[PDB]
């Protein structure tokens, strides 16, 4: 009797496996990745996004920040203790 | 994803062969009949020929 015909009905060995899912989501999300990304946020010039980039980078765990930035309310307070002596 | 295509690829095509194979064997043995009613016929013709 002649062979029976399941070797060649193939369409759900197409989510039979797992990665037939993982396919799915990185043919969307590889296909969709940029070559480098869009812009990691350093700096802008609005004369403020400068202190970011001389301060906030994202390798700058460096105190100066904090430094100035305390540094800055000390100057505040103190001209103050003039607007009230 | 990629090493569970490519054994379907290959599949694919070559099962072609084997089905068509397949059914060539089974019309063979059909012809083998037409054989098998030869030999009885020769068989059963010596056998009473034996007895006389």
């Amino acid at each position: 009797v002649s062979t029976l015909i399941p070797p060649k009905v193939v369409s759900s060995k197409n989510i039979g496996s797992a990665p037939n899912a993982k396919r799915i989501a990185n043919v969307v999300h590889f296909y969709k990745s940029l070559p480098q990304g869009p812009a990691p946020a350093i700096k802008a010039n609005t004369r403020l996004a400068r202190y970011k980039a001389k301060y906030f980078d994202g390798d700058n765990a460096s105190g100066k920040p904090l430094w100035h930035f305390a540094l800055g309310i000390i100057a505040f307070g103190y001209s103050m203790e003039y607007y009230f002596h | 994803r990629i090493d569970s295509v490519s054994q379907l690829q290959n599949v694919a095509e070559t099962t072609k062969v084997l089905f068509d194979v397949s059914k060539e064997t089974v019309e063979l043995e059909s012809e083998a009949f037409e054989l098998k009613q030869k030999v009885e016929l020769a068989h059963e013709a010596k056998a009473v020929l034996d007895s006389w």
